[PDB]
RNA sequence: AGUGGGUAAGAGC
């Protein structure tokens, strides 16, 4: 079942843990994705 | 044997060859000579 | 950031309290289950 | 002197009872769960 | 006289402690007149286990030693070896150390 | 407690010790109403039948039978004595008092091990047996 | 700071 589910992408990327990242790498990737959002650390116009 | 009284003038400490012990001096009454 | 390539954010890490509790519980059950157990087994469990 | 006397007024009962039991003719001398059952 | 009573009480306490020491006819624990208890010889390990006294006994021994020190300071002052100032200093040193 | 046999006078205790030629006699010295004695009683009753082959259990109330209190130092709330062929057997439990088990043991497996080790050591003619489990530390953590 | 948790058992003289 897992071989099939990886053959045809039944599980979208957000499903974790994947066979590519250890959980600490998952945390690092989450932090990096949060940081890499376009103008995520903006508070001049009150966005949160 | 259960249900039988002790013989008169018998020391249960004796009659068996038993010997006591003294782990310390704080326990037990003072030995009398 | 993947565009500015600058230090936009700072990430401070910490070990979760649940993880510390789990580790303490593991060490406690290693120790308390050592009445009849070789020293090498205890040291290997602690090392692991 | 007074500090040690005030220690003595409280330490006296312990030694008194201990020696009274010790010098007496006859010497005298994990339970939470296994209490009710 | 108070010094007489102190000497009498020191002697009586020594006698009581000696009676307690020789409780099971174990006569190898020598207690001196300054309330220092020591084995008379190299006692065997069986004897050393058999000659264990609780914390209460040693507390009593040391408190009687303290009273012995006080009464001995008074006796030394009465004899004339130490002045009244020296007696007071000795008593203060006893009660501080 | 009440299930196990009870000895009422010191002569009965002597007869019980003498009459056993090939079984270790385990005697609980204490008071039936003592909670620690209650733990010893319940453990012994739990394993009174498992070790019937090579042991026997007797209960003695030191208030009604004080005849050993001086000689056996029967002043702890509960003590356990092991005898083999009219000879008291010592156990190097690790607590510094090899003469008796003066504390309550929760595990019945530990007491079965103690009885079996006592039987093995005393059958070989030895008078002191080394306990299978150390008891200088309660292993609480 | 501190006591311990350090008793080999056995044979009769």
């Amino acid at each position: 079942l897992w071989y099939e589910a990886d053959k045809r992408r039944l599980f979208p990327p957000w499903i974790k843990p994947a066979d590519t990242e250890p959980p600490p790498l998952l945390v690092y990737k989450w932090c990096q994705g949060i940081n890499n959002l376009q103008d995520v650390w903006e508070t001049s116009e009150g966005e949160c | 044997f259960l249900g039988m009284p002790a013989p008169l003038g018998y020391v249960p400490g004796l009659g068996r060859g038993a010997t006591g012990f003294t782990t310390r001096s704080d326990i037990g009454p003072a030995r009398d000579a | 950031n993947e565009v500015t390539k600058e230090r936009t954010a700072q990430c401070f890490l910490r070990v979760d309290d649940e993880s510390m509790q789990r580790f303490h519980n593991r060490v406690r059950q290693i120790l308390m289950a050592s009445g009849s157990t070789t020293f090498t087994k205890i040291v290997n469990k602690w090392n692991t | 002197w007074r500090v040690w006397l005030f220690f003595m007024r409280g330490i006296t009962p312990l030694l008194e009872r201990w020696l009274g039991n010790l010098l007496a003719r006859q010497f005298e001398g994990q339970r939470v769960e296994s209490h009710f059952d | 006289d108070w010094v007489e009573v102190g000497l009498q009480v020191c002697r009586q306490g020594y006698n009581m402690l000696n009676l307690l020491i020789h409780r099971k006819n174990l006569n190898y624990l020598h207690l001196d007149y300054n309330f220092n208890l020591k084995p008379v010889k190299t006692l065997t390990t069986k004897e050393r286990k058999k000659s264990r006294f609780g914390n209460a006994f040693h507390l009593c021994r040391e408190v009687l030693r303290l009273t012995k020190l006080v009464v001995d300071s008074h006796v030394q002052y009465r004899l004339g070896n130490v002045d009244a100032f020296q007696l007071a200093d000795g008593l203060q040193y006893i009660f501080a150390h | 407690s009440y299930m196990l046999p009870h000895l009422h006078n010191g002569w009965q205790v002597d007869q019980a010790i003498l009459s056993e030629e090939d079984r270790v006699v385990v005697i609980r010295f204490g008071h039936d109403w003592d909670p620690t004695c209650m733990k010893m009683d319940e453990v012994l009753y739990s394993i009174a039948e498992k070790v019937k082959n090579f042991a026997v259990i007797y209960l003695v109330d030191i208030t009604e039978v004080p005849d050993f209190n001086k000689m056996y130092e029967l002043y702890d709330p509960c003590t356990v004595m092991f005898f083999f062929r009219n000879k008291h057997i010592m156990i190097d439990l690790g607590t510094g008092n090899n003469n008796k088990i003066n504390w309550a043991m929760e595990d019945k497996q530990e007491m079965v091990d103690i009885i079996e080790t006592v039987y093995r050591g005393a059958r070989k003619g030895r008078g002191l047996v080394v306990s299978p489990k150390d008891y200088s530390t309660k292993y609480r953590y």
